[PDB]
């Protein structure tokens, strides 16, 4: 019966990592978005029929854009811990109730 | 405002001559407004992306 206790002791690792894995997902569909949008604006501006002052506007439209992926990508952690920034290069979970791990490498985005 | 993109306030042209280049005075304030609007506008945005990330 301690094993089955130690058991009840692992299910909750096994949440807490769903969660950090929402988390990080969430933030990676924002970047995707960012990016295909950054895509837009790098294809228009490379027009060579374009006026000199659309260049800059497109130019500065570029910068906020990447600006903006790099907050959407910092800013995603859980508990402190994340799978997204690069901070760390993998996570380890429980998965047995004699110590031996779930283990989630690290996707930086 | 006036100051902020060059116009200067009582700033006119007292004969044909001075609104040659008036033209162009207002060509460049307008050039310049314009880029710093674009620039707000994309601030707006982008601060409206992070309320949603941060929901």
């Amino acid at each position: 019966s301690a094993t089955a206790a130690s058991m009840n002791a692992v299910k909750d690792s096994l949440q807490r990592g769903q969660s950090t894995i929402d988390v990080a997902l969430a933030a990676g569909d924002t970047i995707t978005d960012l990016l295909g949008k950054m895509k837009e604006k790098a294809l228009a501006a490379s027009d060579t029929s374009l006026n000199t002052a659309s260049f800059n506007a497109l130019k500065s439209d570029f910068d906020s854009l990447r600006d903006q992926i790099e907050k959407a990508a910092t800013n995603a952690k859980f508990n402190g811990v994340s799978i997204a920034d690069g901070s760390t290069t993998k996570l380890t979970f429980l998965a047995n109730s004699d110590g031996s791990g779930f283990t989630v490498n690290a996707k930086t985005i | 405002s006036l100051a902020g993109i060059g116009l200067t306030t009582t700033s006119t042209f007292t004969t044909a001559a001075a609104a040659k280049t008036m033209i162009g005075t207002i060509d460049t304030a307008l050039q310049t407004a314009t880029n710093k609007l674009a620039s707000l506008g994309t601030s707006s945005v982008g601060l409206d992306t992070h309320l949603t990330f941060v929901g």
